[PDB]
């Protein structure tokens, strides 16, 4: 009679479809997906350190916005932005918003150490009532409004030396009366002049006066700038007006820190990859839920599907 | 496959078998039955397990980077922004897809590869004791027991004890 | 006798060679070419709505040069500025031309509204020999040069809000006076000041008395701004001197539009793909006419040919 | 190629076959002919065919861009401004003609398989009335008509209706 | 290897083959010796200056190009150039290490098909005047001495001479 | 007896490890590695024409600074510039500094050509004991400061027509006076201005009198402004004061130059290679060594080591 030996391969009753370079629907026995298509919703506060901005901007965190008294000295590796936040002070401008946004975001920190300036003969600690806070009127926590005293406003000539190990990152601006009268009415003369400077750099602001639309009943105007003081460097301000002097120095540190705009609540949980739409997995190598990503993350791709075989061509009884 | 095994000479694949990705099927005196091949299996399954050691939970970590989405119209450096995360997406996409394309053309390649491979080993064992059929199945010209069939998988097979038994059948 | 029974594969006389990974020099059946080389040496005017800008730069056809007055409102999807374009007006410049430019471009449209600013006490409808519109001195069409009234120049404080469900661009400028004498023959006064504002943006210009070399006979020149009002914002123009006023706005659309520098002509053809050098076939995926393209394009080598084989290894007999 | 079959143990091609890719050509007592076969032609066309799909007819739109040509000397932002472009293209120069060159090496691969392909199934199917002269073509050893030759063309031919003629003729 | 030659059914290579990549050893009435194959050593040798000629000496000219280190904080524009050329060494380090990843998948396998098709055209040599032993050797069953093996090697061997002596020895 | 006729491959008893598609650790007969890992440590001085800057940077090269003045005229593929360089002049900036270094560097030359402007009314030629030459106080030699004559500074209004075949580069630049005495002291009146233009540019400078620390006992700045004048076009400079004048213009070639920051030092050999570690081989296609790459080069990865396999899978006895 003899005998029959026949070789073969295994098959599934459920297969995978896939493609290849030379045909794009061929079924296996078996693929996984290589794009992560979906978030948990959330952002996992771990193992990345979240701080949640709520209604604050990072910037309106850094000036002093009352609503953000909270965020003083704070640190994160991933500070979060909502897009409900809303500035609630004097109107201010910052230019080139988003180089003063992206150095403060990825230095990671908000640690604030006030200094002693020699404001001898001017009225220090401006208010306004567009900047309420308690109930009175204030002003941005780590800018200090100088106006005349004895209706007459000294040439002022100060010096900070930086004497630490590390750069300091000074805040500082510049006031834009409405009026011809406000800047009379503040500063006792029509012609204000700003030099802050170091001995690697130098900047120079001129007030503009103009009526622009007011904001909280304010037509007037701030303009934010900022200074870098290296160790062994000295900050010298030198003004005749309109000077929103700085209250001190931010540590500028460097390392994983960064900002992202996202809406997305944080939750109790552990992934090394955030997106504005939440954390996802980073076990596959591609994703296509967002461009934007912060931590170890697959890299974004515009495909909703890529199926890798791990099985032989499914081919059924 | 670029072999001509699995959906090639080989008509179709046992849905039986959930033990092994290769193996044999015999018909002898005694019965017939069904038996996985270890070592084709473990090469296979060693290769895959490679290319996915290569992808799985090797991401890169990237923290502060630039702007990718824009509220108001800014200009020439806004244009630039865009265009460089526009270059990258796409040719990470391009990357992403040719990858998987030529990964899965290779892969039903080296799957079809052990299967013939495993089908060559097997009629070298049987030398002048065996023909094939055509369809990945050998006819045996002398009484191959179970102990016969054993041996066949077990590379312990020797055509010296069957071969005058099978080449009288074979020629008659 | 028996038989012979030959297996085999076919062959041509005339083979092409290809590049492979172990043989840049390999002969196969046939191949096809990937790397479109050549274009038909014209601009295709189908699919894409072209507008031919001839004489005139976007820029121009945007301010209102006598030359352009035929582009008044156009649309689309691709304008060509020739380079055999030429400003005829007066003599002017943009701080940031490029991201004018490209705002314009990716806009897609020139649709203007006129609108009612109050210009009380100023004269209107400054003109100069410098721009000639039918035989006669006139100025930027979408502009308006004010000068003095009476040999006074009383200090403007204008507002304009935008009620519509679109954003609002307005072209407006300062005026660069030749002499100090010029600038009292226009505006009674040595000192212009420019504050144009919104609720979202300050922007703020003195002009800079000088002489710059003649263009058609005159040394002052203009420096053209531009401003965008949100829905529910407002224009806010206060001024005292040396004001290029807005005539309205432009409506800023958003789609596929952009803008190509090109001398090849227009034809009456389809093509999805556009370059410089005119419009190219675009069933290959790469090409090497032009890294400028519009539509629906090959990507952009430097290899001249790039053959994929289509057959196998040619062996004749 | 890989498989050693064209350019290889074939010497070479046949200008006048001009129906098919692959195919037979024999000698018997009736005469000498030529025969395309077309499951093997079809299969390497449906290779490439595949290869094409994916690169024919599938650009990519592009509208509003940066600027790639500059008439004057800027600075800062106009180097960039090429130096991505430049970058861009010499990734897409590369993908480009690596691409051709994997793919040609593949598709000179696969049409060299189906020709084994096709010689092997011939091979099977004769079982012990025929051997390999080497260069691609079977010595048959009974006389094999026009329908008999048709018949190993077409998958219907039965070994067993001439195996004793032609074992015998064989094994003098 | 996909082929399954080296490191498959030969069991390991000889070291002492220094002027060849692949060759013949025998055991005959005369004593047992060793020789290298010449075509199938060129064309694995020519395969891998095909890739070297691809890669080695072809480098590309840049000169002026954008600052890649900064001392200072400068803000929007410096972060653009850190990520334009981070985005660029990334693509480059893939494109890199993908491309020795798969050449050498290519090399062992095109190394592993020439071994093949050297054992098949000299199987196909041979005709019904020896036997596959299983492991990369044959068994002839006539009288060959040196002539003889050096008519094998150098293709101009002629089965028919020892075709009734072979025939007889295989069929006791 | 018959006889046996083996089929075998050779092997080696040193193999090499490589990674492949389905197996990263595979020993192969023999490999080459794919990237450059080591420098010779050294610049070589061809084929290039490399530029050692010394203790100068290329900016301090093109002003005039005393201890580059053997850099006058000079030409270069590649300007190496020490990071042991430092400025020994009066105290300046460059607004956009990187800008000008990229153009003056990728120009590759510093040739200049002297001119004479009418500086008709004015004290030319002033010097400083910051910028010392030859144990006396100077200037940097291709700048010009102008400072009063009897105690009146007139509106100065020069012209200096382009009638080459070549662009012009003129380095300009405004004082910035430590006090409003010194404003007095140097140029007889508090309101300097400045406006450099041609008839297809305009540049507005006015001064910004204030104090910033000491460098060599100067509390004053200058801000250096460049200009580029087309054939056929005019340079007009108008200027009632501050004003650091022009001896001439800079020839911009425009070639293969660029600049590099090493401290490597320059040798004798040959290699299309450079690099800030120094020269490297470019037999291979890639190199770890460093980003900034000059000339003939490998391509830069992040990897240590990529082996290509040139031979087979070595399987030993
Ligand atoms: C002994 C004697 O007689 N001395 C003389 C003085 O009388 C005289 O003082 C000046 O007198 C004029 C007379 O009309 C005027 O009252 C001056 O005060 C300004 O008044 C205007 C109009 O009411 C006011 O503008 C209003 O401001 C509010 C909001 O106000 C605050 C805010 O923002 O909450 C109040 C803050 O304290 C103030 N900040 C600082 C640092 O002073 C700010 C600031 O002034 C503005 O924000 C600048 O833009 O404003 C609201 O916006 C209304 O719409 C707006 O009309 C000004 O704010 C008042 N200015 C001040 C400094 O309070 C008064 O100084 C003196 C000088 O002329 O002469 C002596 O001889
Ligand atoms: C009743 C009485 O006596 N009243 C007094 C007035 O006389 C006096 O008026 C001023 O008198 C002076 C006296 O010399 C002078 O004439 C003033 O007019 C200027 O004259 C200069 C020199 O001719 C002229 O400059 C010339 O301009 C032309 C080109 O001209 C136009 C142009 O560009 O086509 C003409 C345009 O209308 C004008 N645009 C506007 C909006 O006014 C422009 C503009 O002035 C310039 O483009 C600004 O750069 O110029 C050519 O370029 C020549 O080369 C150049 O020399 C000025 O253009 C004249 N200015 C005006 C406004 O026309 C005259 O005003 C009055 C004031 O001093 O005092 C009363 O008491
Ligand atoms: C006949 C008669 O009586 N005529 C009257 C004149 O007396 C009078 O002249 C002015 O008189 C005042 C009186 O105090 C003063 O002396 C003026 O000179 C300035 O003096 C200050 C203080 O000493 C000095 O500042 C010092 O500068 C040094 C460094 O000096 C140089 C340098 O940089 O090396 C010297 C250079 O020549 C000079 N360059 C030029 C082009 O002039 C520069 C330049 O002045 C600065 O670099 C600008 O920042 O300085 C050091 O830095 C010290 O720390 C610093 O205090 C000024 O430099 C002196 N100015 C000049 C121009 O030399 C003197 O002019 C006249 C006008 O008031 O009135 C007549 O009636
Ligand atoms: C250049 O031109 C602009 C034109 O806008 C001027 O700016 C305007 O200035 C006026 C004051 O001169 C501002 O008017 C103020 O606005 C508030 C309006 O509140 C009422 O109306 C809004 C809707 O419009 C309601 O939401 C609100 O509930 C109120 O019904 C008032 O708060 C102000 O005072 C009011 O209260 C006081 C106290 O009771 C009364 O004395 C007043 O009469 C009034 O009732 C005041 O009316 C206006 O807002 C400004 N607009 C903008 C856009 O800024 C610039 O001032 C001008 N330049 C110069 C130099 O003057
Ligand atoms: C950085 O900071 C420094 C100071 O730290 C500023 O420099 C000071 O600013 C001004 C420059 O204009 C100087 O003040 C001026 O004083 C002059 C009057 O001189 C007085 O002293 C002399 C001494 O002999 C007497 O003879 C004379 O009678 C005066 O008593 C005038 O130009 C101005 O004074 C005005 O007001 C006074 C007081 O009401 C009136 O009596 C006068 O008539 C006049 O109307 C002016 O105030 C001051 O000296 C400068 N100091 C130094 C050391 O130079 C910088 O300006 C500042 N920089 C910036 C950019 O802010
Ligand atoms: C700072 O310095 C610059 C120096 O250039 C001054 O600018 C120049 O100003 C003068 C007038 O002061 C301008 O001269 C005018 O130029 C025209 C020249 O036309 C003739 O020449 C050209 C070739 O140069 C020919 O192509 C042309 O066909 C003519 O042959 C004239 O049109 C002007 O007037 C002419 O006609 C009138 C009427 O007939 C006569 O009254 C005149 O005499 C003359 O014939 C006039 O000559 C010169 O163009 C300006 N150059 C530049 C580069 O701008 C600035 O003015 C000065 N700053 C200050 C504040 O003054
Ligand atoms: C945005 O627009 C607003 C207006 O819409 C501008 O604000 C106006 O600008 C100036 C600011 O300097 C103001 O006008 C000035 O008037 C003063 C004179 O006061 C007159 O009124 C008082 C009222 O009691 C009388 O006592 C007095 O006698 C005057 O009659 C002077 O500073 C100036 O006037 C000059 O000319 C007049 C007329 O010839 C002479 O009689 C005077 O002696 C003097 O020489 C000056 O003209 C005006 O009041 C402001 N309005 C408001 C509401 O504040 C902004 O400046 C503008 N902003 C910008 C950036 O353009
Ligand atoms: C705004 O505020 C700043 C504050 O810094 C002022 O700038 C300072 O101005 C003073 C002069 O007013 C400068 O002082 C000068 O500095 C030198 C110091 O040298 C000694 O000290 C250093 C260490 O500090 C040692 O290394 C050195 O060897 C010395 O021991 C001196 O050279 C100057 O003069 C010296 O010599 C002369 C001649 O013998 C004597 O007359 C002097 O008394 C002194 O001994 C002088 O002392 C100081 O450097 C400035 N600092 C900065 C940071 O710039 C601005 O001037 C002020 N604004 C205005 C308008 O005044
Ligand atoms: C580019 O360069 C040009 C020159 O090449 C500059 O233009 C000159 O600058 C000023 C502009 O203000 C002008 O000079 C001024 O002169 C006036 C006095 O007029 C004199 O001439 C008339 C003629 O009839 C006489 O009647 C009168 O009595 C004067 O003699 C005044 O405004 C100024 O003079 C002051 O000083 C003098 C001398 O001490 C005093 O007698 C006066 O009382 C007064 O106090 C002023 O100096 C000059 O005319 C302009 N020239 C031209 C051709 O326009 C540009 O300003 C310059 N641009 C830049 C940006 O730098």
């Amino acid at each position: 009679p003899g005998a029959t030996l026949c070789l073969g391969h295994h098959a599934v009753p459920n297969g995978t479809i896939v493609k290849t370079i030379t045909n794009d629907r061929i079924e296996v026995t078996n693929a996984t997906e290589l794009v992560q298509n979906s978030s948990i919703g959330e952002i996992c506060d771990s193992p990345h350190q979240i701080l949640d901005g709520e209604n604050c901007t990072l910037i309106d965190a850094l000036l002093g916005d009352p609503q953000c008294d909270g965020f003083q000295n704070k640190k994160w590796d991933l500070f979060v932005e909502r897009s409900k936040a809303y500035s609630n002070c004097y109107p201010y401008d910052v230019p080139d918003y988003a180089s003063l946004r992206s150095l403060v975001a990825s230095s990671g920190t908000l640690e604030f150490k006030n200094e002693s300036f020699n404001w001898t003969g001017v009225t220090q600690n401006g208010k306004s009532s567009a900047c309420i806070r308690r109930s009175s009127s204030s002003f941005f926590s780590r800018l200090n409004w100088l106006t005349h005293l004895n209706y007459t406003y000294p040439a002022l000539n100060v010096t900070m030396p930086n004497k630490e190990q590390f750069d300091k990152l000074y805040i500082w601006g510049v006031h834009h009366p409405g009026t011809d009268k406000d800047q009379i009415f503040l500063y006792a003369q029509s012609s204000g002049r700003i030099t802050v400077s170091t001995k690697r750099s130098q900047q120079a602001v001129i007030p503009n006066i103009g009526s622009r639309p007011r904001i909280r009943d304010i037509p007037s105007r701030i303009s934010i700038y900022w200074t870098i003081v290296k160790p062994g460097d000295i900050l010298l301000i030198n003004s005749t007006g309109n000077l929103i002097a700085p209250r001190g120095y931010f540590k500028i540190r460097s390392g994983k820190s960064s900002i992202m705009r996202s809406d997305a609540p944080i939750g109790k949980c552990k992934s090394e990859c955030i997106t504005p739409n939440g954390s996802i997995p980073n076990d596959k190598p591609f994703q296509n839920v967002n461009r934007i990503t912060y931590g170890a993350c697959p890299r974004y791709v515009k495909h909703s599907t890529l199926k890798l075989a791990t099985g032989m061509r499914n081919v059924p009884e | 496959g670029i072999f001509g095994a699995i959906a090639g000479f080989i008509e179709n694949g046992w849905e039986g078998m959930v033990d092994g990705w290769y193996g044999f099927r015999h018909q002898n005196s005694e019965g017939r039955g069904q038996a996985a091949d270890l070592k084709s299996t473990q090469a296979a399954i060693d290769q895959i397990n490679g290319k996915l050691n290569r992808l799985i939970g090797k991401t890169n970590e990237k923290f502060h980077q630039i702007e990718k989405e824009f509220s108001e119209v800014e200009g020439r450096v806004q244009d630039l922004e865009k265009y460089v995360e526009d270059t990258k997406i796409d040719l990470w996409s391009y990357n992403a897809e040719l990858l998987v394309a030529l990964e899965n053309q290779h892969t039903i390649d080296l799957t079809d590869s052990e299967m013939n491979k495993l089908f060559e080993k097997t009629k070298k064992q049987l030398r002048e004791n065996a023909e094939d059929m055509g369809n990945g199945c050998f006819k045996i010209y002398h009484k191959c027991d179970n102990a016969c069939i054993e041996s066949i998988r077990n590379e312990t097979y020797d055509h010296n004890v069957y071969r005058d038994e099978a080449l009288n059948n074979r020629f008659q």
